[PDB]
RNA sequence: CGUGAGGGAAAGGUGAAAAGAACCCCGGGAGGGGAGUGAAAUAGAGCCUGAAACCGUGGGCUUACAAGCAGUCACGGCCCCGGGGGUUGUGGCGUGCCUAUUGAAGCAUGAGCCGGCGACUCACGGUCGUGGGCGAGCUUAAGCCGUUGAGGCGGAGGC
RNA sequence: GUGGAGCCUGGGAGUGAGGGCGCGAGCGAUAACGUCCGCGUCCGAGCGCGGGAACAACCGAGACCGCCAGCUAAGGCCCCC
RNA sequence: GCCCCAGGCGGUAGGGGAGCGUUCCCGAUGCCGAUGAAGGCCGACCCGCGAGGGCGGCUGGAGGUAAGGGAAGUGC
């Protein structure tokens, strides 16, 4: 059995999660809690209530252990953009990017 | 035993029970051609000069068919010439019977 | 009828004395052996030829005044590391390398090529350390 | 371009902006813009030679005689204004419903009573046309609408 | 200067490639004596308030 | 009527991309691209089957040296003597006997020394 | 947007029916997971279809002594389907595309990539070819009548 | 001499920046990858192929396609090849 | 008298020829279509010299439209 949670249209660029959600693949949800917690980066809290997320769901919904719980599979997904006008010099308007992601993270139960 | 056959303009070891494709033959399905033979090998080393004597091997016709596609195609930069061909080479396919060496 | 493709063989070693002989018409002919084309199997695609061993590379000859007037050459990529090296001061310094900057010259560029070379093992005095590998010898 | 919604004033000046050079926006190289020799209203009409039409129209029923499918009536009997009356008057004549039928009356209450039919093209003898008795299988020709027939081919 | 520019737009290959560098590393935790839970260590553990045996901190 | 684009050019760059299959970069993933690499791919594709037949006959060629070289003379020699043998059998052969049936061969070269 | 005259956008689609997801679960929320609705929920409202660039996750092959318009030809290795397909180790070979030019791989122009819009037409004449009609003749134009996608009349006039 | 020869009439063009080379001259300096004519050639349009290390026009040769067959051309045949 | 023999087939400006595809019309009150239209995705199979066409699996859920002709906002 696998358990899965998404976020959707959480307002951080991909490409910094990214780099959260690569410490946690394939962790142990315990290892993956305890890496999240002292994760110096605006990504863990994101990263963290998509995890707790995916925990409740294996535990309540689908028949799973908490303690059997890993992090089978995860990644981030980029949402649309919001984009932003960035006012330049000599009247010139940049278009700031503020990027979007959607994060998932699927548990599994390590059988042993 | 083997033997040493020209056929399409084109030489060929042959042995008896062999599958080997050749250009097309002007032959039936089923029916079977005398090959020449140039050189027969095995035990008797018979070196024709360039035909052997009176020697044949025995082909019989599997069938014809044509090769697998290839797009010959060919570019000129700067002139704008662009051709696009497709080629289907047709063959005869054999089964050896004997070598009547 | 598809052309013959040699599976794997186990390489042939050879001792060749450089005693006498001319540089480049021995050079030729380890390159031949280095490529395996004596070999009537031979392959453009695979390391399959011979293992070269040569001894007395001090004791070979060159014609002409090829001694002192023939000028290595090499690189170091700084301004004026164009550095110059006779054979006279080749020999007396690094040997070995003569035949080796020659029969590696006369092999092709590439990473086979690259390979090939280190199937050559030059050295300068009769002995060479190679006894383990039971080196025929070759009269060329 | 011209017939098109937007402004003449150039978009941007000619050189140093970096861009491509514009004129108005409703150039037809512009999403928006004018269209490059698109349709205009259009007479498609032509004067075809008075001849090939009458002979044409000749040949035609010419074709459909020589089928045996040109019929010539001298009236539709239990017909008045109605269309089961017409299937009657069409089954005792010999048009059963497979066959198209171009049928040419100036019978105001036959076309009436047939004209609803799907196999069938209500027609007045003046307008007998060459497009419909092709369109037909069978044509079906009341004698007068045959006597305006042939003097028109005449 | 003269506002230099990038000349030609770097591949997925050499993009990614430059960031073959930027994988973070996991923080480094210890398991507290007391609480037995995970934290950075030389740091006052924040569950139980303890460090070096004795109670620091009032959590 | 208005004839739009429509699934026209969308069909004719895929069948293009998909030729491209296999392609570094976006020489596989731009239409842009892909065209210009199939355009050196096939003219390569042609001008090497013109060349596979050299490539393989210079295989040949020296195979046949080294197995003649085995057996005290040349190629060239051992082609003239061929030659006036009216042995006429091609190097794609020659050279496969002096790999499968080295005896066969010795006998051309026997026959070969034997013509001059 | 412009002081103003003036310029001047973008933006359509759930489903048959809101039956538009009660309740519960993580979460402050957003979002999600169960439940439920529905023929369909990757029809869930950021809603039909959902291409391409573009970004990820996973798996196969491959890659850290190697020289490259990125391909191609050959052999070989590995993976997959039961001779193919995928991958590419070595060997050979190999100067992007377009434009403009006497001559461009050119260190000469254009192009970041992708998708859609994007350029020889129409009218009336003229000229020649052509498919038919009629032929020392051929043809009507307005308009008139009819039809409501029916055609016919009309000889003024033209050649 | 039956040839993608020619002639006659029409329809459609495009081109009217050429360039290198050999030869014959002018100009230039018995200079220029110079310039300007003439004859020829190739490139242009054969930046397709073999040679010339590489290289439009020098040498060889006019690429319908396919072959893991054969003879040659220039050039080559010690090794790269 | 569909086969056989021989010959030609480098190409830019350009001339001519033969086809493919796109939208729309006649065919069509027809035919195909919820046992799945158009479109999309994939295919190493089939037909074609090629532009292409078919067939098969998947997605899609309501349109499409032959033979044979016609007309163009027709192919980037
Ligand atoms: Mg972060
Ligand atoms: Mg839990
Ligand atoms: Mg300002
Ligand atoms: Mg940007
Ligand atoms: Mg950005
Ligand atoms: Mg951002
Ligand atoms: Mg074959
Ligand atoms: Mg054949
Ligand atoms: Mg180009
Ligand atoms: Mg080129
Ligand atoms: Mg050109
Ligand atoms: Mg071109
Ligand atoms: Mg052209
Ligand atoms: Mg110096
Ligand atoms: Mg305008
Ligand atoms: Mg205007
Ligand atoms: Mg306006
Ligand atoms: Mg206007
Ligand atoms: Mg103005
Ligand atoms: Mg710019
Ligand atoms: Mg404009
Ligand atoms: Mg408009
Ligand atoms: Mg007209
Ligand atoms: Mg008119
Ligand atoms: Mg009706
Ligand atoms: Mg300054
Ligand atoms: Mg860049
Ligand atoms: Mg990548
Ligand atoms: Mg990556
Ligand atoms: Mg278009
Ligand atoms: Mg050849
Ligand atoms: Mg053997
Ligand atoms: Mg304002
Ligand atoms: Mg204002
Ligand atoms: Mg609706
Ligand atoms: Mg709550
Ligand atoms: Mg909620
Ligand atoms: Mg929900
Ligand atoms: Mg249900
Ligand atoms: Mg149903
Ligand atoms: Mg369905
Ligand atoms: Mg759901
Ligand atoms: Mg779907
Ligand atoms: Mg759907
Ligand atoms: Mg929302
Ligand atoms: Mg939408
Ligand atoms: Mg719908
Ligand atoms: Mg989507
Ligand atoms: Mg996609
Ligand atoms: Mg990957
Ligand atoms: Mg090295
Ligand atoms: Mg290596
Ligand atoms: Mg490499
Ligand atoms: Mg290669
Ligand atoms: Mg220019
Ligand atoms: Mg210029
Ligand atoms: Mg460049
Ligand atoms: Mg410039
Ligand atoms: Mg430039
Ligand atoms: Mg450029
Ligand atoms: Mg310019
Ligand atoms: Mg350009
Ligand atoms: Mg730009
Ligand atoms: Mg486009
Ligand atoms: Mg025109
Ligand atoms: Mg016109
Ligand atoms: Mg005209
Ligand atoms: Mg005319
Ligand atoms: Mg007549
Ligand atoms: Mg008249
Ligand atoms: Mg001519
Ligand atoms: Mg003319
Ligand atoms: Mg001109
Ligand atoms: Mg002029
Ligand atoms: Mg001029
Ligand atoms: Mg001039
Ligand atoms: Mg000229
Ligand atoms: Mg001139
Ligand atoms: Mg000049
Ligand atoms: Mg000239
Ligand atoms: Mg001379
Ligand atoms: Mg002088
Ligand atoms: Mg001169
Ligand atoms: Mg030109
Ligand atoms: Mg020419
Ligand atoms: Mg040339
Ligand atoms: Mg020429
Ligand atoms: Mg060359
Ligand atoms: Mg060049
Ligand atoms: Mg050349
Ligand atoms: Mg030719
Ligand atoms: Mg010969
Ligand atoms: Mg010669
Ligand atoms: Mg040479
Ligand atoms: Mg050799
Ligand atoms: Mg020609
Ligand atoms: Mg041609
Ligand atoms: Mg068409
Ligand atoms: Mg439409
Ligand atoms: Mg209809
Ligand atoms: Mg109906
Ligand atoms: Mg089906
Ligand atoms: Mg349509
Ligand atoms: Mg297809
Ligand atoms: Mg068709
Ligand atoms: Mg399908
Ligand atoms: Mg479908
Ligand atoms: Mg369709
Ligand atoms: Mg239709
Ligand atoms: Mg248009
Ligand atoms: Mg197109
Ligand atoms: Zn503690």
């Amino acid at each position: 059995m696998e358990a899965k949670a998404i976020a959707r249209y959480v307002r951080i660029s991909p490409r910094k999660v990214r780099l959260v959600v690569d410490l946690i693949r394939g962790k142990s949800l315990e290892e993956a809690r305890n890496i999240l917690r002292y994760t110096n980066k605006r990504g863990a809290y994101f990263v963290a209530k998509v995890l707790e997320s995916a925990a409740a769901n294996a535990v309540n919904n689908h028949d799973m252990l908490e303690d059997r719980l890993y992090v089978k599979a995860a990644y981030v997904d980029e949402g649309p953009a919001l984009k932003r006008v960035l006012p330049r010099a000599r009247g010139r308007a940049d278009i700031i990017k503020k990027r979007t992601s959607h994060i998932t993270v699927i548990l599994g139960e390590k059988h042993g | 035993m083997f033997a040493i056959v020209k056929t399409g303009g084109k030489q060929y070891r042959v042995e008896p029970g062999l599958k080997l494709r050749v250009e097309k033959l002007d032959a039936e399905p089923g029916a079977t051609v005398e090959l020449p033979v140039l050189l027969l090998g095995g035990e008797k080393t018979v070196v024709g000069t360039p035909v052997v004597e009176g020697a044949s091997v025995v082909a019989e016709v599997l069938g014809h068919g044509r090769g697998k596609k290839i797009l010959v195609s060919k570019f000129k930069a700067k002139v704008q010439y662009r051709r696009k061909k497709g080629h289907r080479q047709p063959y005869t396919e054999l089964l050896i019977k004997e070598i009547r060496g | 009828m598809k052309t013959y493709v040699p599976k794997q063989v186990e390489p042939r070693w050879v001792l060749i004395d450089a005693e006498g002989k001319t540089l480049g018409r021995l050079a030729t002919k380890i390159a031949t052996l280095l490529r395996g084309k004596h070999r009537p199997d031979w392959t453009p695609n695979v390391a399959m030829g011979d293992f070269v061993v040569v001894v007395n590379a001090d004791k070979i000859r060159v014609t002409g005044k090829k001694l002192e007037q023939k000028i290595y050459t090499r690189y170091s990529g700084y301004p004026g590391g164009l550095k110059k090296i006779p054979l006279e001061k080749m020999l007396a310094t690094h040997p070995e390398r003569v035949l080796e900057h020659a029969v590696k010259g006369m092999l092709p560029k590439g990473p086979l090529g690259r390979r090939l070379f280190k199937r050559l093992k030059v050295y300068a005095g009769p002995d060479h350390p190679h006894q383990a590998q039971r080196p025929e010898k070759l009269e060329v | 371009r011209g017939e098109v919604a937007y402004s003449g004033r150039k978009i941007w000046p000619q050189k140093h902006t970096g861009r491509a050079r514009h004129g108005d926006i409703g150039a037809p190289i512009f999403v928006g813009g004018g269209v490059v020799f698109g349709p205009k209203p259009r007479d498609y009409s032509y004067t075809l030679p008075k001849k090939v039409r009458k002979k044409g129209l000749a040949m035609a029923v010419a074709d459909r005689a020589r089928e045996g499918k040109l019929l010539l009536v001298e009236a539709f009997a239990g017909v008045n204004g109605k269309t089961k009356e017409f299937l009657a008057w069409a089954k005792e004549a010999g048009l059963d419903g497979s066959e198209s039928v171009l049928l040419v009356t100036g019978n105001e209450l036959v076309r009436r009573a047939a004209r609803n039919l799907p196999w069938v093209v209500t027609l007045a003898p003046e307008g007998l046309n060459v497009y419909d008795i092709v369109r037909t299988e069978r044509l079906v020709m009341d004698l007068d609408a045959w006597e305006v027939f042939q003097n028109r081919i005449g | 200067a003269k506002h230099p520019v990038p000349k030609k737009k770097t591949s997925k290959a050499r993009r990614d490639a430059r960031r073959s560098h930027h994988a973070l590393t996991p923080p480094t935790l210890v398991p507290c004596p007391e609480c037995k839970a995970m934290k950075p260590p030389h740091t006052v553990c924040p569950e139980c308030g303890y460090y070096a045996g004795r109670k620091v901190l009032e959590v | 009527p208005r004839a739009k684009t429509g699934v026209v050019r969308r069909r004719k760059h895929k069948k293009i991309l998909k030729l491209a299959k296999g392609y570094w970069g976006l020489r596989s993933k731009s239409f842009r691209k892909a065209r210009e690499t199939l355009f050196a791919a096939g003219n390569y594709a042609y001008a090497h089957r013109k060349r596979r037949k050299r490539d393989f006959r210079r295989l040949w060629i020296v195979r046949i040296n080294a197995a003649c070289r085995q057996h005290g003379l040349n190629y060239s020699t051992f082609i003239h003597g061929l030659k006036k043998a009216g042995i006429e059998v091609d190097r794609k052969n020659l050279a496969d006997l002096a790999v499968r049936e080295p005896q066969v061969f010795a006998e051309l070269v026997e026959r070969a020394k034997a013509a001059q």
